[PDB]
């Protein structure tokens, strides 16, 4: 209906990700909604996440939804009301998009002290997490070089090495075949995620995995900067146990936690051990 | 000649091993005019008993010296051939030195090619004859074996080093400190960090051997080794003997470094020349090892010595080891006069000579 009109309207903000997106385009939803019931309210948002993965197939908006439904929950699970209930949850809305739309400088903050001078920084393709976190890095007069993968299916690596020539920061551009080659000269590898697992692995760009083995072969550290929205209860066995929905030449490919060192988030700086305890926490 | 005797109580996992004290000798129950063994045997002993020759091509070429002495004043006797006489003479002095001192992979390949050598003589040879031409094989040896062998390792190893390198070396080896001052020499631009480790603490004459040439240089102990690493180029490591297996038997301080090294991503490099290869294989350093004196572990630490009195205490034991083996998968390069042969051509170059 309208829901994907206002959903791809309110990705108009470069810097706005498409998780944060679908949360906003639910809360509206939940404002202008004129139900009575917690039921049908439950289940017309439901499918209202339904339409917007539908639109979107990338797993940070699946993660969104059902980070929104268990809020949904919890809140509901406290006033039982619907009124009083109603309201609690467009204010805790405002409070959570307000705090969640500050986490990539949170994260910048406390990931760019792990940022050495002179170091050499590995990236797969373009992120805005990893964008902001070098911004950070030279904004405290840090002088390092960075190599960035071209990322064949969509040439993100291209579009994330303009964005740092911005930046004055020696950026090299190399190809998606020669990870192993320059993964000698690189001291650390930094890389975003879509989504984190429920045992700590990531859900990233297909070049990714691939890269974190050739890390691992060679004992290079292995950063992942993603935001807390980003966490979903999946637990994928293999490449093939990934979802259809997400790979579609596949789009996406999950990451092992044993290949990963540390994870920035906005709670802090994690062990890929943390995500589950999260999860188990939140009762999702 | 009587045994030599041992002292204080060995570790269990290494008491088919012997342990000898440097303080006492066997020379005490000999005779000052040496006639059962020759005065040049006996002072070569003594010499290996003291630690006067602490080294593996230096021990094998003072053999040698001593065997080409003995030989010269060696006298074949009535109704004897030489070539059975020579070499059942040439038994009780060997097994004389391996009481002094366990002998090395060189010496036991340098006392194989001598035996080959004096057996390989003619009947009809004459006596001066035989043993001026015995000489002269044992100088083209020593000169074909140890010193031609040197220079090729070096012109192998010169290309290896590039400017702004850091070569970080371990202990005391003749070969290495000759290929870092050639390549000085020659030209290249690099640095030199300088592992020990103790008692003995030789690498010390490594690091005044480099500030002579002019080579900056930098001295840590081993158990910093992981602290220095990051800034290392490439690993240059000597080696006591290359066995068939592959595995390389060195100071007990090679391994773990070889170790360490590939937790970093530091090629390791070991020179070596084909004489010093041994036929025989070997796993670990718990097999065929050497105890040293175990007195040499003492150190004065502020005041007192904890180590002082250690026979006092009877479930104390002190082990002091001089070999140890790393396996061939740590080995990435191996330097030879031959050319640069992966670590797996060990029995290649046995088969070949």
């Amino acid at each position: 209906e309208l829901i994907e009109y206002f959903k791809s309207q309110m990705k108009e903000d470069p810097d706005m990700a498409s998780a944060v997106a679908a949360i906003r385009t639910l809360l509206e939803f939940l404002k202008r909604d004129k139900g009575e019931t917690i039921q049908g309210l439950r289940a017309n948002l439901t499918s209202a996440i339904e339409t917007l993965c539908g639109v979107d197939s990338s797993v940070a908006v699946s993660s969104g939804g059902e980070l929104f439904l268990r809020f949904i929950s919890l809140a509901s699970l406290e006033y039982s009301d619907y009124s009083k209930c109603k309201k609690i949850m467009i204010e805790r809305g405002e409070l959570f998009l307000r705090r969640i739309s500050l986490s990539r400088n949170k994260i910048a903050d406390l990931c760019h002290t792990f940022i050495k001078d002179g170091a050499t920084i590995l990236t797969h393709a373009y992120s805005r997490v990893v964008l902001r976190v070098l911004e950070a890095a030279v904004a405290a007069k840090k002088r390092f070089s960075v190599y960035v993968t071209e990322s064949q299916p969509d040439l993100s690596g291209k579009k994330m090495a303009k964005a740092l020539c911005h930046l004055n920061v020696p950026v090299t551009v190399v190809l998606d075949a020669a990870v192993g080659y320059i993964m000698e000269k690189a001291d650390l590898v930094i890389v975003g995620a879509e989504g984190v697992v429920e045992n700590g692995g990531i859900i990233n760009k297909i070049g990714t995995n691939q890269m974190a083995v050739c890390a691992k072969a060679q004992n290079k550290p292995f950063y992942v900067v993603a935001e807390s929205f980003k966490f979903v209860r999946l637990f994928p066995l293999n490449q093939q146990d990934v979802p259809d929905k997400f790979k579609y030449h596949p789009w996406v490919d999950y990451t092992a936690p044993s290949l990963i060192t540390l994870l920035f988030t906005d709670l802090g700086v994690l062990t890929p051990s943390a995500v589950s305890d999260e999860l188990i926490k939140l009762y999702l | 000649v009587p045994t030599r005797k041992d002292y204080g109580s060995k570790v269990s996992l290494f008491s088919h091993l012997p342990q000898y004290s440097r303080q006492n000798s066997l020379t005490q129950f000999m005779s000052i005019p040496s006639s059962v063994i020759h005065p040049a045997m006996v002072r070569l002993g003594l010499q290996y008993s003291q630690g006067l020759v602490s080294g593996s091509n230096a021990r094998c070429i003072a053999l040698l010296r001593a065997l080409q002495q003995v030989i010269q004043d060696y006298t074949t006797p009535p109704n004897e051939e030489l070539s059975r006489d020579l070499v059942n003479k040439l038994k009780p002095y060997m097994s004389f030195l391996t009481q002094c001192r366990p002998l090395s992979a060189s010496m036991h390949n340098a006392i194989k090619f001598l035996n080959k050598e004096i057996t390989s003589v003619g009947s009809s040879k004459r006596e001066e004859e035989a043993k001026s031409e015995l000489r002269a094989a044992i100088d083209r040896y020593v000169q074909e074996k140890i010193v031609l062998a040197a220079q090729a390792i070096s012109r192998f190893a010169y290309q290896k080093i590039s400017n702004g390198d850091v070569i970080l070396v371990y202990g005391c080896s003749s070969l290495v400190s000759r290929i870092l001052q050639e390549a000085w020499t020659e030209g290249r631009r690099f640095r030199v960090v300088v592992v020990d480790s103790r008692p003995w603490l030789e690498g010390r004459h490594t690091l005044r051997s480099l500030v002579h040439a002019g080579v900056p240089a930098s001295y840590l102990l081993i158990p910093a080794a992981s602290y220095v690493l990051p800034e290392v180029s490439k690993v240059l490591l000597g080696a006591h003997a290359l066995l068939a297996n592959g595995s390389v038997m060195s100071r007990v301080g090679t391994a773990q470094l070889a170790l360490v090294a590939r937790a970093h991503n530091v090629p390791v490099l070991v020179c070596c020349e084909t004489y010093k290869f041994c036929e025989r294989v070997q796993t670990d350093a718990f097999v065929s090892n050497e105890l040293d004196d175990p007195d040499d572990l003492q150190c004065k630490r502020g005041e007192h010595v904890a180590l002082a009195n250690w026979q006092n205490h009877a479930s104390l034991r002190l082990l002091n080891l001089v070999y140890d083996v790393t396996p061939p998968e740590l080995v990435d390069l191996v330097i030879t006069e031959l050319g640069m042969i992966p670590c797996s051509s060990v029995p290649v170059v046995l088969r070949v000579k």
